[PDB]
């Protein structure tokens, strides 16, 4: 699986236990040193962002290589696998450990390994079940917003409604004398004022109750493990169902199956097959991240509190009202039942191997895998809707097929020469292939609910053009590694690899990589008689690795269709082309030290790494005068340097008690070395960041000083200039030359985590914490809720009432008619400490199952996920983001009770 | 939704 | 699986051996008594027509119920299963045997059962391979056709070309002075007369070589069988590839996989899972059955022999020429490379069970199966074709998804009361469900080969409407049977069943069926001391069964879309509706006798059956004044009555020799009893058949007498009328009152087969014959090749040269200008005797594998399929047909050599 | 193909 001198972190099955999410990488936030995992949505159909030893490139992806049982997969396919089938998870964060897997092995690989049946004479059955709820985890951002009449008085005073207008003249006949809108619709012209009050100036509408809910979560599973004299099997079926926390629907529901099987046919051949399948239903809330008027957390913060989405009985209405609108705005349940969507995906993973051992020593091994998924989605827009722009309805069907095949063949030969010189050779071949496909077809113009096939729409100007997409790639690799070992205390590993990809041109597709590593067992040679210490191994490595994750057709100079008339065709220039595109080459030096004391009762590991990346694939931004947005190129280089260290112990006292703890830490320092055009620095436009030589990608902002107490204007520091009294010079006119690079970082430098666990006679309690410090984020929601210049129709912060006037002069918030800039007062400290899980179990005593041979195990749980976070970021979530906090889906706080009957 | 409100910053990484 | 008093025929694995076709039912033609199998194409993607004990209805389908391992499938899904995985095949042709399976169990069921691993301590590996060729099997129809110049002289004499024209004036400047056509195309205006002679009056173009070829066939397979102390497994992979015999392409190619697995978990539960998958590619020649000018066997018979499709070097050209045409006609390879087609289907069958044995006696059993298939096809029409009607190209994509789920749960309880009164009860539940779907989307207007996605076509009047189809059904059933048995010689079976279908209305969907059967072992009670006889069992039965195979929505009164303009929608009346539609109820009486002599060396079985069908679902033909074609209704009834008998033996002499034989026979007599409208008889229009009370569906024709020797006209017998001299009265004017029902049958009454097999020290030879007598067919191809009235442009029979003139008077073929009718001279005797397979194997001696423990078995084959047929039907195939022989795909004659290494 | 030749009989069963 990996070398002996490598950097391997193995996570056991108990940390991959029942977790009530489909995103399995979020269960590893804080369990591996160096590997940092951050997810950006509480969406059930969300996929985590993993980075091992910092970011390695700027254009290509820095995701690891996810491998489930030899053949390599993607995280969406892993999301349809039952997590109760996984035996362990090895993370190989080295250049000598990742030397037989290569497609993006410079980012590290993640080896998921599935469970196999133990070989007892009586098989094992296990029935798991669970049920829980999920809620929003933060409410503090809407604790300092305005109320209804307070916002109306603030708007009337600031001159938004009129130049000479009062509160009653605005609230009476301008935006409450808009029964003129509700009197145009037959469904609700007799409900205004009777059971439907859309504008209510006396209460405050709870907009959090109208946009977010409490969502259930269920899972069930049943597994049969067994094994006779030669064969072994693990079969399993189960289902998972998670509902969306937000009122805009986004669920996840899968029915799974798994059959791992292994057998020894004779004394010469051993065969095996581990094959799985799934039927899955996804849906995503695709409005989070954009700023629409009444949607998301931006909608729970900014909607005025004198607009009522509820009826008189407390239920959610079908429509609400915003002033100036020409049709009523639909709420999220009505918009969900008038725009249906349904997906259905069928996934199958077939995977098999055969080992042949002809002579003593060498074993040949052949392995082949197929990964097929057929997805089929449907969308509607329902006819005869009164609050729509048309009485006609539309429909759209889509069919996806993604097929990925793989073949891999090794031949290992191990031997000794005299007594203590054990060599091992390994040569091998690897071929990966992929071919995807998308077909789509829509229709529109339907007038009935029942008559809505695609062949029943209008046939004139209501026709449209279908959809078709094709993608494909391939990889071919030849590798060989050699392990030499002395008697007990010296191991030396040497490996060569040739990689060829389909993503690069025919003269640049092949690259050669190598790795040399070593391990020295100091305890078994020098200090073999000791009182306290019990293990000491030193290990070091150096190897070069490639990265080839850009896109499939990024090196051709292409010409596409662009039709002008309907009589002839027309061609346009599509891309620019780069004939000299090739791999990105990362050389990593590693040096570690792994101790151990009190015979297992203190383990400590310390690592050091460099990881220099050359010929870095940047999607370089061409100037706008070329007519192209960007183009992939091999220009630039960027360094890292880091330490990471973990230590675990056991501090129990009595026979009954069992107390253990673990701690885990990583720090690194990014550094860019060469950009792309002879440039010293490059600022990414309206993102807030900058790439500079000798620094990480820092933030690039103006510095906010305060306000001017004599006139009320905002003030910014002039960079570089110092006044005569030592103070820094300010100015009140904004310009783009007031911006400078500030000493923050987009990628956080310090990650870590720590775990505690106590036990008793049965009753056990485990608590896991994760933390990230050094993380800053631009709070983009505070641009909208803390400005008096524009967007006065929305709800504002409560601090915009002590604004600078001619009477109120000693204050801190500026005058009204000013737009704010994106400067250092919108940059916030998003450094958090979470409580990831708090599982409390109680395995039932073995004396309870005495005469009955039908049962023989039972456990219960009381699990709470994300129930505590400590940070100083005021934006519903510090983890859900990365460079900005837009209209975001916050994470979930979940309470789950389960049961397990093992019999 | 409707009437997208503006002056947002683009997100790299 | 079945009762002890039932009618069960078990076919072993050796008759399901290597057969080089994907159609597995054609391997059973002549092996089961009563079951007759007839296929109608040599197409690789063709599915056989099976009928057990005659045809049971007139409107609904008479196909059996195909069940592979408990859950019921269709023959197209069975075609993707490897036939080397099947252990046996039981055919249950009784009303007491088919009493736990019901959807169309009145037609009998076919139980395919897959192989399981034997429980030896060392596993078994088997590698099979094969290779063969396939040819056309008949050439005799084109042995009496005209030549080129003979046809030209016959056409010139008959006045087809001119009223006053000679042979040279026609052949010189009319249809050889058509270089005027080839001089319009740049690709072949300089090839006429140099390397391309389309009209050649000196040779005869072999049109059989231009339309049919010799096609290869390959298959390979590797299988691992094993079993330890509790578990058993059978894994297998393989592939099959068959090419089309005709030049118009129609192939079949599949990659298969199979994993059967069984295990005993503990002393209380036994689990199992048998799951398979396939990736398949189909294509069909969809022009056979229609009469186009240069296609099929009609094209090898009727194309004039002075049209040359070859060039001067013998290869097939791109185009040929027919006189009068305005563009050159494309040959089949060019039409195949200018109209590409490609299918890809992914099929998965997942199927699992669990038995629970809580107390002694009763076992509960749960079983669940899923059957998913995702098919995805693509078609093109290539641009820039010079011989096309447009320079623009088209494309069309399609996505199919068919998902079928099933659940079945039984609970059996068996016990004795004193010593010899063993009862057995069984109750059970069955639920079947199906939901299919078709999506399609096309585009047109492409101008380049490279730019051919669906989103790159024209956008005006070149748009089109998509395709969408949905089908779904369900079945729910509750059954229970009870077996009572006395000590050795008396068994009595009694069963009740309630069936509910989704195809009938909500007040008519549920029906109750029963069955009572008995078996008496006469040998173990009365004649237990005997000299020659060794077994004698008598058995009888009676039960009622349902049939519900009509269509999914055949009982609603429906209204569909029919658009007039492009501004509003429009509704039309689609079907008529029948609210009182329900099942079709068949009650079968059965009575058999199974003997046995010389202790196993003569087995004989004799059966007798009735099988009365009431409330028969007829798709009744409404009169044209109602505005509908037809409507399903429960009207009518039809009887059968039949005997069937089989006998097998062993007549070997020495220790080395081993000679065996088998014979098999079935006769029945159909009879219709009540039609539909108070009608006594109903003649199906321009099919040639009639449904009458008290007779089978016979043929309905006029009787051809001969010609008139004084004037040359055709002559037909007047039905009923007799002349004064005893001879029958003739007439020369055709009318529809000259038609009468003739004493033939559309369904053949007598079927059967017989097998011989000899053996030696290793070398073995098996030969299987099948036969069908009493079969008549209308030869529709002889309407075109034996008429002098119309269609004079085609090639004719050689007998149309002794036609009646004023000089040539003593002849038999009529005068020229007369059209023939469909009468008894086009009805031919299509009764055949085939030689189905002639396998000659030689298992290698065991002394050859002495020291090597790597091998330990090897066999070879030399197989010939369909190499001999004896019949008197002159139409390329007597089996490929049924009521007419149209432009048909003849069957194949195949030579296959294989090898098997068992080790 | 093209120019379908006529006077065929329909096929039941």
């Amino acid at each position: 699986l990996s070398t002996v001198s490598g950097s391997v972190a193995k996570v056991s099955s108990e940390k991959l236990a029942e977790k009530p999410v489909a995103n399995i990488m979020d269960a590893l936030q804080g369990q591996v040193a160096g590997m940092q995992v951050m997810t950006t949505s509480g969406d059930p159909t969300a996929v985590a962002s993993v980075e091992i030893h910092g970011t390695g490139s700027l254009g290509a992806s820095s995701a690891p290589l996810y491998i489930v049982d030899g053949m390599q997969t993607s995280l969406d396919v892993v999301a349809t696998m039952n997590p109760n089938d996984f035996e362990s998870m090895s993370v190989l964060k080295d250049a000598s450990a990742t030397s037989i897997y290569g497609a993006r092995a410079a980012n590290g690989v993640v080896f998921i390994q599935t469970k196999k049946g133990k070989m007892s004479e009586r098989g094992r059955i296990t029935f798991n079940a669970s049920y829980g709820i999920s809620q929003i985890l933060n409410t503090k951002p809407l604790d300092n917003m305005m109320t209804g009449d307070e916002l109306l008085d603030f708007q009337v005073k600031a001159g938004f409604w009129g130049n000479n207008q009062t509160v009653q003249k605005v609230k009476d006949m301008i935006l409450a004398g808009a029964e003129d809108l509700y009197g145009n619709y037959d469904s609700l012209k007799d409900e205004y004022g009777k059971t439907l009050f859309p504008v209510d100036f006396n209460h405050d509408a709870d907009w959090l109750k109208a946009l977010f809910k409490t969502a259930p979560t269920s899972q069930g599973d049943i597994s049969f493990s067994g094994g006779s004299q030669g064969t072994s099997y693990y079969a399993s079926i189960g289902y998972f169902d998670q509902e969306g926390m937000a009122r805009e629907p986004a669920n996840f529901k899968r029915y799974s199956g798994r059959l791992n099987f292994e057998s020894r046919i004779n004394e010469w051949l051993k065969v095996g097959a581990n094959l799985s399948g799934a039927i899955a239903n996804r849906r995503s809330a695709d409005y989070f991240g954009k700023y629409y008027m009444g949607s998301g957390t931006f909608g729970v913060l900014t909607m005025p509190r004198y607009y009522n989405p509820f009826d008189v009985n407390g239920d959610l209405a079908d429509v609400y009202y915003m002033y100036g609108a020409t049709r009523p705005s639909m709420t999220e349940p009505y918009f969900a039942k008038m725009r249906p969507f349904s997906s259905e995906s069928h996934q199958a993973n077939v995977n098999g191997f055969a080992q042949i051992t002809p002579i003593k020593g060498l074993t040949l091994k052949a392995q082949a895998g197929v990964d097929i998924t057929n997805t089929r989605t449907s969308s509607k827009r329902m006819p005869n809707n009164p609050y729509d722009s048309t009485p006609l309805g539309e429909r759209r069907e889509r069919a996806y097929r993604d097929v990925s095949k793989s073949f891999t063949n090794t031949a290992e030969y191990k031997f000794s020469i005299d007594e203590k010189h054990d060599l091992t050779a390994l040569m091998g071949h690897e071929y990966i292939e992929y071919e995807g496909d998308v077909i789509g077809a829509s229709s529109k113009g339907f007038e009935s609910d029942k008559l809505m096939l695609l062949s029943q729409g209008k046939t004139g100007n209501s026709l449209s053009l279908p959809e078709h997409r094709v993608a494909e790639y391939a990889y071919l690799s030849f590798f060989s590694r050699f392990n030499y070992g002395f008697d007990k205390w010296m191991y030396i590993d040497f490996s060569v690899r040739n990689d060829q990809s389909s993503r690069f041109g025919s003269n640049n597709r092949s690259a050669w990589f190598y790795s040399v590593g070593g391990m020295f067992d100091i305890y078994n040679k020098f200090i073999q008689e000791s009182n306290w210490l019990s293990d000491l191994r030193l290990k070091m490595s150096y190897g070069t690795t490639g990265n080839s994750e850009i896109g499939n057709y990024n090196h051709q100079a292409l010409v596409t269709v662009n039709n002008y008339t309907e009589d002839a065709m027309g061609l346009s220039i599509s891309t620019a082309g780069n004939p000299d595109l090739s791999w990105e080459k990362q050389s990593q030096f590693n040096f570690g030290l792994a101790a151990g004391a009190f015979n297992n009762r203190l383990s400590a590991e310390v690592d050091f790494y460099v990881r220099t990346t050359n010929d870095m694939l940047i999607d370089v931004p061409m100037p706008y005068i070329s007519g192209f947005f960007s183009q992939y190129q091999n220009v630039g280089s960027m360094k890292n340097t880091g330490v990471d260290l973990s230590l675990k112990g056991t501090i129990y006292q009595n026979k009954d008690w069992n107390v253990y703890a673990s701690a885990n830490f990583n720090y690194n320092r990014q550094e860019i070395t060469k950009l792309f055009f002879g440039l010293n620095k490059y600022m990414l436009p309206n993102t807030g960041t900058i790439w500079e030589i000798g620094y990480p990608n820092s933030f690039y902002m103006a510095e906010y000083a305060g306000i001017d107490k004599k006139t009320g204007k905002q003030l910014w520091y002039v960079p570089g200039q110092v006044d005569a009294d030592g103070n820094k010079v300010t100015t009140s006119q904004y310009s783009a030359d007031l911006e400078t690079r500030i000493d923050k970082s987009v990628t956080p430098p310090i990650t870590g985590g720590f775990s505690l666990g106590a036990s008793w006679k049965g009753l056990s309690l485990d608590a896991d914490f994760a933390y990230i410090v050094g993380k800053w984020m631009i709070n983009n929601d505070r641009y909208f809720t803390e400005n008096g210049g524009g967007l006065m129709q929305l709800n504002k912060d409560k601090m915009l009432l002590n604004a600078w006037t001619e009477d109120n002069k000693e204050t801190d918030v500026p005058k009204l008619g000013q737009s704010p800039q994106f400067d250092t007062h919108l940059l916030e400290n998003a450094s958090f400490l979470r409580l990831k899980n708090l599982k409390l179990t109680y395995v039932l005593p073995n004396s309870l199952f005495a005469g009955q041979n039908v049962i023989g195990g039972a456990r219960v749980y009381l699990m709470a996920r994300n129930l505590l976070t400590v940070t100083k970021y005021k934006g519903f979530d510090p983890e859900a983001g990365g460079n900005v906090g837009k209209n975001q889906y916050p994470n979930s706080k979940q309470y789950v009770a389960g049961i397990q009957l093992s019999f | 939704g409707g009437a997208t409100t503006a002056t947002t910053t683009t997100s790299t990484s």
